[PDB]
């Protein structure tokens, strides 16, 4: 897990999420995607505890199916993240908590705007241009703070996303094997290939 | 009403002689035993022409050795089959063996007197389960929604069973090969039959200690029914 | 606090021939630096030609005995007097012991 | 033991009809008429009460009309009492739905749910059935205007204009008869007096007999206005379509 | 009407028909006796003799509750040993919390409270027994007995079964003809006689005596079987006084 | 006809269950009254004892539910044993939880609120008995409150109840129009006492021998019950008047 | 043993009506009549104290209850019935309110409470409905007095005035004819005693009439002081002597 | 007649018309006989097939090595009961080390049986059984009824024309009474009781099956070829 | 909990609270479904007694269980919805623990699995519904239509009615289905399964649904214009 960033831009919503799982003195695979697709204008990428996160993210994914189905109609990127916080907010007071953080990034179909949401394992929820979870954040906030801009392009956005992932390259201890990179707009989700 | 687990003055339990009616309307179901093997077949008996014939499931594997036909409200043995395939898979795990043929049908006949104020009634189906132990060889069970269950050589069950079951009496001796059991079930099926018997109204299964229980293909019973043609119109 | 283990010491031993088997113990039971008894068997017929000998804790060890031992007899109530072979007497006893995965009977077994 | 006193609400006649849930709509038939009429720009809930005493306080009063939430509200016919349960069940529901996922309850959502209960009582627990029929009127922004009802069944549809309780029958074609799709409220609430008027079993249709309610986007700018009628206003809208 | 098909149901008179539907399996069981004495309580029972087959001595019916209550029964045989077990709970219950064993009339009030509770419910059928019960306790001795209403009461001699006229009738003798006390020896001899004498209420088969008593000089308050010699020495005086 | 045999309304708004649970309170064939004094409260039942091989001693339809609360049953023993278990349990637990000894009418309301339970709950039968509590009460005096099968409860400046009843209650209601006061007035007990034997004669039309009769007195502070030989003496009394 | 009567004892009869709520109804019938008014400043609720023998002492049994230091009630049909029913509505005052809001029930509020709890009877499985119908008069700061019908069935009205029970057709005509929207609170009491003398066959004093006014806060009715926010209760039961003064200038 | 809905109802003379049809059931079952000396217990039992092409119901079952018993009547009642007794017998070995008395095995049956005739719901177990047992006081033999009455006995029989074999051994008490250190003569006389039963067929090779316990003989079964020797 | 043996067996050997059931279901508004070479096609009766509806929200007669199968019925609409949310929720459940989605015989034997518990289960009644269900396993191109019925017996079907009058439109089915010759487009099935409708509808007007299914979750509902137009040249070539 490890690695987990989202910025919005004007137009779209963009998730880059290390590849790495490590365990122990050996990186055991390399090519990890840490994300799972909620809705089709819905992504949420993951980090935290060792089963936690895929068991957290498979058992909200189907709950969100679920309501696909039975409503014909998908649920706004608002209303996700707000059922996603009530349910780590749940778990925080379980006999054992879920240890797993998450980023959604959706975009409305309503309101025509991507949105990206921070939320924490307490259940902890906030709306940002760019969020990040774990270590990442002490080093990619400072370095958003400054380039960042609310009306970039999807283009503008990834190359501020391989400044982070650089700058954590350099100064990140641990080697995290590369981020998998995911863009959520009008049209849906889909996955640049060569990062 | 009145009771569901009362006693009538016979000092018979209602509920179970009742269910006894609805089997004697299911479609018929035969099995005959030989020391080569045991052969279950069923009539499948489709309600329209319409209905694809071969989604109709009266043949059921519980394991490798052991195998069931059924007759009656066929809905019901969903979970006594259920049951059967848990217990045999569950023994298989605690002992590192395969569980014997008397002990599955006696799990089975278990659940069957487990109703009343457990289930709301009887079950609506009764069971031939037909299967090999390395203990007591091939055998053949009756299994009925009063509890009890008997050792057959061969039986009937189902809308034909009376007229089929004499039928099997006159014909069954100790030394049939498992070929002749084949054709034996074919011809007792076609006598009792509402329609013409062919190989998509009728399935045919065996089970031997050697590949186990294994349900016919339509086109290898297909060539038994002619077999069986042949043979009878040649006296 | 309350420590529901103990160790009554002693040792055994198993080999297998050709067309035998042997299970050996010894009789002394200990705890600490004192004898209990100098005579006490821990190797046991279980019926169905099984011998078994569950060494460590006593009370654990006579426990999963008499258990065991009581699987043989409800096999027989269950399975038309059939007996049971090595290989599943050794299964079944497995999952006796996992049973109580989490409180472990503190015994090595043979059989 | 028992069984000897027990009716067995949940069972089926030789035809397949539900005893209970018949002999429920035959009892909600006596109760007093409402009427949902929904037009392009608001619906109109309207409700006679049940043959109403001079020293009746008809302004400290609800029977017919309950609010829901701020986007949904219902008109009742049969039991009051147990109309008043399933109300707060309802009320609750909307409340988990907002708590959830931070929007207001779709309309039909929240009318599912309240069906599925009834439903419950007809099929599995031996009770009997609830005696209450259901015109639920809200709006939401998948759908805009809403109008539902449902029975003691379970079974709930969706409508343009719909009655329940007496006279339905009568009260229906007189609906079917005079309503057309581009329609105003102010119309609405005109068609909606109008047929109770026609089909009331009282002598005179009068302010003190009536329930009523408005759900506009009559409010400031696309969000949306429940206007339960005070009985002065009731008089007043009895009067401007000249019934008294 | 149809006030008897259920149990706890009132019939216009305001009776409960079930329990008076009990009472009539009681009146047709054997005869069973307890007699109070000086410093104890004597109970015995007819057991007939059906057959040849049956083991003599061998069907025990008197039991004992605690070490110093006796209980005996005529009617539902089943019924009255369920409602022994019950007692047997309710006096190991009292000792636990009280220590010392539990007292007759107390005794009586746990087995009452507990048949009445039979007569509560149409999913209970009330019990098929009337029970004859005591023994001695701090306050010396007590008999009872307890019907399938619940209703029981303190007894100087007591009765039921198909024999309870017969017996009642050489009862109320026994009570009149000795104001003063009969003995725990002499009143074994007495329920010996009486048993005998109610057994012609049901003489096509004969049958076999059963004797047991406490006596806080004789058995030192524990409840015993009377058997071998002393049992004899009963069985004759009773020949004796049937000729 | 099943609104007849379980707790449910007969069409004309009835409990018929009730009314026979009403019926069977006669059934023991006794008479009970009760009277207040100045310091104490009342209450006698007849007892009758037909069998003579039952012990006299235990054939009893009063009991001591608390220290300071007594109780008479008119109704089948076994019915009324029920209600005094329960009186006990209920008045040690309300002693227990609250620090003080459960008021008489207290009790009768608590009992009285379990009757009617057994109206409007259908798996229960009402027990078929009506329960006279005394007491001297530490705030409202010598007090009588009673409940029936209906689960109604009232408190008695005196009262009866049994087959006869109605002649005893005018009997009674006629003593009390002349004295043109509530109670008994009248210092010692044993006079009261005498005054209730008394007035349960002329009522009746029958004498009573010491084994005839049940008596109960509460006092301040104790209720207790009488011994042939305290009532004995208290016939005794009453002869030489 | 436990209840078997997991089924409702109430259900629809082919007709439409609910048999057990209709019975109910008519053993309120039956009931002795009682009645309420609402002044401009005040309820009065009031109701004959039919006694069981002369034996009894009726100041014993209060059919006048008091929920809450603002809410009163009175009944027509079973009194047993009423009794748990006010042991029960003086709790759920408590639970599913003070001790929620730290201040007593809104008069609607307790009476919808109360109003559940007779619905329950009439759906939950092996009991009967209530065979009370009440009458509960209150008032709270926002809705000011309050007047309101319970019945079996569990619905409510709320009434400028009405009678239940006994002689409820003839009472609520004759208040009909004396009921305006001006009436005083000593007004009102003064139709009540009227209305209730057509009904009351036998004597008629302040000790066969129970009586009691949701009117002005009684500060000498709370206990203590010191609490200028606390005020007393507004319910009070008239005294057998006040009731008597009112009498006879009838 | 209207008091046969259950069994948790009396009719007016005191009977309980379930627990008399559960007693029915038994009479329709085969015959099967006990009978004991002061050495050994022996069970007889006449088993009954569906037809000629059927197994035949077995009616012996052992509960432990000094103990078991022979069902007329419900079959899976007798399993549910004999079941029900090897926990007992289990619960007495394993507890106590203590081989669980006869009369003791008869008085939990008789309380397991009335539980089931007194309460809403049940019904009344629809099976007769025959206990036999050598426990620390000899050999024993007990009669249970479905009523919950359960009696020792020297000998008896159950089943349909059960009353040959019971006048037989009430004829033959004091011979076989006496019986004793002899297996094979015990078992001669109640294979002969049995045949007082029969009709229109007699004893073959897959029909009959014996039962025999006693001071060295653990309880064991005889079927099929081990009983030709008594035909 | 109530625990009344509602479904029990009569002395003839008969069930009838769930011979009842399928009374109701025979009361239902007609279902039928048609399987062509390359899709399954759901048509259903909708009754017309009833002006004044709001068919953008009034619960639609086919229901989707997952984006690949579907699911309708005739009887008690309030008893459908129960079996459809368990179904869906099967649905999901399914694709989570195997991460692959349902075949329509699983499906199929669920539901009917569903049915057949509250036939022996006590306090409840059976369900008054009958069902079809249609669709394509995941990765073929094989159609599947099942029916269910309260019972709990499900089966295969070349082509499949229920409802009231199903049986006229069996008859129709019967001698119009070449099962050698199955409708080769979708075209062709639509045309079939309108056809036999009208044997028994009315006007075709608001009174046919049709739903299309075809393989990798392609479903699609017609349009009021869209189906008249079938209803429209089926009655042209009627005058012969």
């Amino acid at each position: 897990m490890d690695i987990i960033l989202g910025i919005r831009v004007q137009d779209s919503v963009i998730l880059a999420s290390s590849k790495a799982v490590t365990r122990g003195i050996s990186v055991l695979k390399d090519s990890d995607d840490k994300t799972r697709q909620l809705s089709p204008h819905t992504l949420m990428s993951f980090a935290g505890e060792a089963g936690d996160t895929v068991q957290f993210a498979e058992y909200i994914q189907a709950n969100i199916q679920l309501y696909s189905i039975r409503e014909d109609y998908e649920l706004s990127p608002q209303a996700v993240s707000s059922f996603v916080r009530q349910e780590l907010a749940k778990s925080i007071r379980s006999r054992r908590p879920y240890q797993v953080n998450v980023l959604i990034g959706g975009y409305d179909k309503k309101k025509n705007k991507p949105e990206l949401y921070q939320i924490d394992y307490l259940g902890t929820k906030v709306e940002l241009p760019y969020g990040a979870h774990g270590y990442s954040g002490f080093y990619t906030f400072s370095l958003l703070d400054h380039h960042y801009r609310p009306d970039m392009t999807t283009e503008e956005g990834l190359d501020l996303l391989k400044l982070c992932v650089q700058e954590l390259e350099k100064r990140m201890p641990m080697d995290f094997k590369g981020v998998i990179v995911k863009i959520v707009d009008k049209d849906g989700i889909r996955q640049v290939d060569d990062f | 009403d009145r009771g569901v687990s009362t006693f009538s003055p016979e000092g018979r339990l209602f509920q179970v002689e009742y269910s006894l009616e609805a089997i004697k309307l299911g479609s018929t179901a035969i099995g005959i035993a030989t020391k080569e093997g045991v052969v279950l077949g069923v009539e499948k008996r489709a309600t329209s022409p319409l209905l694809e014939s071969d989604s109709i499931e009266k043949i059921v594997e519980i394991d490798r050795h052991i195998g069931c036909a059924m007759s009656g409200l066929t809905a019901d043995a969903r979970s006594m089959i259920e049951h059967a395939r848990t217990a045999a898979v569950t023994h298989n795990l605690y002992y590192d063996e395969d569980i014997n043929v008397e002990s599955l049908t006696q799990s089975v006949c278990d659940l069957a007197l487990r109703f009343g104020e457990l289930m709301s009634r009887p079950f609506g189906v009764a069971l031939l389960i037909a299967g090999h132990d390395a203990d007591d060889g091939y055998q053949l069970f009756h299994a009925e929604p009063s509890g009890t269950f008997y050792r057959y050589n061969a039986k009937a069950i189902g809308s034909g069973s009376e007229g089929a079951q004499a039928e099997l009496l006159n014909e069954w001796h100790s030394s049939l090969t498992l070929k002749e059991a084949e054709l034996l079930v074919l011809k007792i099926l076609k006598q009792v039959m509402e329609e013409k018997l062919d190989e998509n109204n009728a399935q045919l299964s065996c089970i031997t200690k050697q590949d186990g229980f294994k349900i016919y293909d339509n086109e290898k019973t297909a060539e038994l029914i002619k077999e069986l043609k042949e043979k009878e119109a040649a006296e | 606090q309350f420590n529901p283990y103990g160790d009554n010491g002693g040792t055994i031993l198993g080999i297998a021939g050709e067309d035998f088997a042997v299970l050996a113990g010894d009789t002394r039971n200990i705890t600490d630096y004192s004898i209990n008894s100098r005579y006490e068997p821990k190797v046991f017929d279980c019926g169905d030609n099984i011998v078994m000998s569950a060494n460590g804790f006593a009370a654990d060890g006579d426990a999963l005995v008499k258990r065991f031992k009581n699987s043989v007899k409800w096999y027989h109530f269950d399975h038309n007097d059939k007996k049971l072979s090595i290989n599943s007497a050794a299964r079944n006893i497995q999952h006796l012991l996992y049973g109580k995965r989490f409180f472990p009977y503190y015994v090595h077994t043979i059989i | 033991g028992s069984r000897r006193y027990d009716s067995r609400t949940t069972i089926f006649s030789p035809e397949g009809r539900l005893y209970q849930v018949e002999y429920a709509l035959e009892s909600i038939s006596h109760a007093g008429t409402a009427i949902g009429i929904m037009a392009s720009d608001g619906i109109v809930l309207a409700a006679e009460r049940k043959v109403t005493s001079t020293l009746l306080e008809q302004d400290t009063s609800t029977e017919k009309l309950y609010k829901l939430n701020d986007k949904i509200a219902v008109a009742v016919a049969g039991l009051t009492a147990d109309a008043e349960i399933l109300i707060n069940t309802a009320r609750i529901h909307a409340q988990n739905y907002l708590k959830t996922y931070n929007e207001d309850i779709p309309v039909e959502i929240l009318v599912r749910r309240l069906s599925d209960i009834k439903q419950g009582y007809t099929q599995h627990g031996g009770l009997r059935p609830f005696g209450v029929s259901f015109i639920y009127a809200g709006y939401d922004d998948r759908y805009g205007y809403q109008l539902y009802t449902s029975n003691p069944s379970g079974n709930y549809t969706g409508w343009k204009a719909i009655s329940v309780g007496a006279n339905t029958s009568a009260a229906q074609t007189l609906l079917q008869m005079d309503y057309k799709d581009d329609m105003k409220v102010d119309d609405a609430i005109e068609l909606a007096l109008k047929t109770l008027s026609k089909t009331t079993d009282s002598s005179a249709l009068t302010y003190d007999r009536l329930e009523f309610a408005t759900i506009r986007k009559g409010a400031n700018d696309g969000e949306v206005y429940q206007k339960i009628f005070k009985p002065q206003e009731i008089k007043d809208i009895l009067v401007k379509t000249g019934i008294t | 009407t149809g006030y008897d098909l259920s149990n706890s149901v009132f019939s216009p008179d305001g009776r409960n028909f079930q329990v008076e539907y009990a009472v009539k399996a009681v009146e047709n069981g054997t005869t069973s006796i307890g007699i109070k004495c000086n410093d104890g309580v004597v109970f015995a029972v007819e057991k007939l003799i059906t057959s040849k087959l049956l083991v003599p001595q061998k069907n025990v019916k008197i039991q004992v509750v605690d070490r110093h209550i006796g209980c005996v029964y005529s009617g539902l045989i089943p019924d009255g040993r369920h409602l022994v077990n019950r007692g047997r709970e309710e006096a190991a219950s009292f000792k636990k919390l009280y220590k010392t064993p539990i007292p007759i009339p107390a005794f009586a009030d746990r087995l009452g409270q507990y048949v009445q509770a039979h007569t509560l419910y149409n999913s209970v059928r009330p019990f098929g027994v009337s029970t004859i019960f005591g023994g001695v306790d701090k306050n010396g001795a007590h008999l009872y007995m307890l019907e399938p209403s619940g209703s029981y009461w303190g007894y100087k001699g007591a009765a039921t079964g198909k024999g309870r006229q017969s017996a009642k009738a050489e009862l109320e003798k026994l009570v009149d003809h000795h104001p003063e006390g009969l003995s725990a020896r002499e009143a074994v001899k007495q329920a010996a006689k009486i048993i005998y004498l109610a057994h012609e209420d049901n003489k096509e088969k004969d049958f076999e005596l059963e004797i047991s008593w406490c006596s806080l000089s004789e058995t030192n308050g524990l409840h015993k079987f009377v058997k071998g010699d002393l049992l004899q020495e009963a069985i004759d005086f009773a020949q004796k006084e049937i000729n | 006809g099943y609104d007849r045999h379980i707790t449910i309304f007969s069409p004309e708004g009835r409990l018929y269950q009730v009314e026979y649970a009403f019926k069977a309170t006669n059934q023991t064939n006794i008479n009970s009254l009760a009277v207040r004094g100045k310091d104490c409260t009342v209450v006698i039942s007849q007892k009758k004892v037909p069998d003579k091989l039952l012990d006299p001693t235990t054939v009893s339809y009063i009991f001591c539910i608390s220290r300071t609360i007594g109780m008479v049953v008119n109704g089948p023993i076994p019915d009324a044993r029920n209600a005094a278990l329960r009186a006990k349990a209920e008045a040690a637990e309300f002693r227990y939880k609250y620090g003080y000894d459960m008021p008489c009418d207290v009790l009768a309301k608590r009992m009285a609120n379990l009757s009617q339970i057994y109206t409007q709950r259908a798996y229960m039968r009402p027990l078929g008995v009506i329960l006279t509590f005394v007491s001297v009460d530490e705030e409202l005096g010598p007090s009588i409150y009673k409940t029936d099968p209906a689960g109604y409860y009232v408190g008695y400046k005196a009262t009866a109840t049994g087959p006869k009843q109605q002649e005893i209650t005018t009997n009674l209601e006629n003593h009390f129009k002349k004295s043109k006061i509530d109670h008994i007035n009248e210092e010692s007990w044993e006079k009261v006492v005498e005054f209730a034997i008394t007035h349960m004669i002329d009522a009746l039309g029958t004498e009573f021998s010491k084994n005839d009769l049940e008596v109960g007195v509460a006092t301040k502070d104790k209720f207790f019950t009488l011994s042939a030989e305290n009532i004995e003496e208290r016939l005794v009394a009453i002869a030489e008047q | 043993m436990t209840d078997r009567y997991s089924f409702s004892l109430t259900t629809f009869s082919p007709s439409g009506k609910l048999g057990q709520i209709d019975y109910a109804l008519t053993a309120v019938k039956q009931g002795v009549t009682s009645l309420g008014i609402k002044a401009t400043n005040g309820v009065v609720i009031a109701t004959e104290k039919k006694s069981s023998s002369p034996l009894a002492m009726s100041e014993t049994l209060s059919k006048v209850s008091l929920l809450t230091p603002d809410i009163g009630a009175v009944y027509s049909g079973m009194g047993p019935d009423y009794r748990v029913l006010v042991d029960k509505s003086r709790k759920v005052a408590h639970t599913s309110y003070k001790r929620i809001y730290g201040e007593y029930p809104p008069t609607k509020l307790l009476v919808s409470e109360v109003a559940k709890i007779m619905q329950e009877a009439t759906q939950s499985g092996g009991v009967r409905p209530f065979g009370v119908s009440l009458l509960i008069a209150g008032h709270d700061e926002f809705n000011g007095f309050s007047l309101y019908q319970v019945d079996p069935s569990g619905s409510y009205f709320p009434w400028k005035a009405t009678a239940i029970g006994k002689g409820s057709v003839a009472a609520k005509t004759f208040l009909e004819k004396r009921w305006n929207d001006e009436l005083e609170l000593e007004d009102a009491i003064h139709i009540a005693l009227l209305t209730l003398k057509e009904s009351v066959e036998g004597e008629f004093n302040g000790d066969t009439i129970e009586l009691a006014i949701i009117g002005d806060e009684n500060p000498d009715l709370l206990g203590y002081t010191g609490i200028p926010t606390d005020k007393g209760p507004r319910f009070r039961k008239l005294t057998s002597q006040e009731i008597n003064d009112r009498l006879e200038a009838l | 007649n209207n008091y046969d809905g259950d069994t948790v109802t009396f009719s007016p003379t005191g009977r309980l018309f379930q627990v008399e049809y559960a007693l029915e059931a038994i009479k329709q079952g085969s015959v099967t006989v006990g009978l004991r000396s002061n050495t050994h217990a022996v069970l007889v039992a006449l088993k009954r097939n569906a037809d000629e092409l059927s197994s035949y119901q077995k009616k012996i079952i052992k509960c432990d090595e000094h103990m078991g018993l022979s069902l007329a009547g419900l079959a899976p009642d007798a399993r549910v009961l004999s079941n029900y007794l090897r926990q007992q017998c289990n619960y007495s070995s394993l507890v106590f080390n203590r081989k669980l008395a006869v009369e003791r095995a008869g008085h939990l049956l008789c309380d397991k049986a009335q539980k089931n005739t007194q309460s809403y719901g049940g019904r009344p177990y629809g099976v007769g059984l025959l206990i036999i047992g050598y426990d620390k006081s000899g050999a024993h033999l007990l009669e249970f009824q479905p009523s919950g009455n359960v009696t020792e006995l020297y000998g008896t029989a159950i089943g349909a024309r059960s009353q040959g074999a019971k006048t037989y051994l009430e004829r033959t008490l004091d011979t076989f009474i006496k019986i004793d250190g002899n297996p094979d003569e015990l078992i001669k006389a109640g294979v002969e009781a049995i045949s007082q039963s029969l009709r229109d067929e007699s004893l073959t090779v897959d029909n009959l099956s014996i039962a025999i316990v006693g001071k060295d003989t653990p309880f064991t079964i005889y079927d099929g070829e081990a009983v030709a020797k008594y035909i | 909990g109530y625990d009344r043996a509602l479904s029990i067996f009569s002395p003839d050997g008969h069930i009838f609270q769930v011979e009842y059931a399928l009374e109701a279901v025979k009361r239902g508004t007609c279902a039928v479904g048609v399987k062509g070479k390359n899709c399954v096609v759901l048509g259903c009766e909708r009754r017309s007694t009833l002006k004044l509806q709001d068919t953008r929200i009034t619960p639609s007669k086919v229901s989707k269980i997952d984006s690949h199968v579907v699911l309708s019925f005739s009887g008690l609409n309030a008893d459908s919805r129960i079996l459809i949310e368990k179904a869906r929720v099967e649905a999901q459940s399914h694709r989570l623990t195997l991460e692959d989605p349902v075949t329509v015989e699983y499906l199929t034997r669920y539901v009917a699995g569903v049915q057949q518990r509250y036939t022996q289960s006590g306090g409840v009644r059976p369900f008054g519904v009958s069902t079809l269900i249609a669709g394509f396993d995941p990765r073929d191109d094989e159609p599947k239509l099942y029916q269910t019925e309260p019972s709990g017996i499900y089966s295969s079907w070349s082509a499949q009615t229920i409802g009231r009058n199903s049986k006229t439109v069996r008859e129709f089915l019967e001698k119009n289905y070449d099962r050698k010759e199955p409708p080769a487009t979708v075209e062709e099935c639509v045309k079939l399964t309108v056809r036999s409708l009208l044997e028994v509808v009315q006007t075709g007007a608001k009174n046919i649904e049709i739903t299309v299914v075809k393989p990798d979750s392609d479903i699609v509902a017609l349009s009021s214009e869209e189906i008249n137009q079938y209803v429209t040249q089926i009655e042209q070539e009627k005058q012969e």
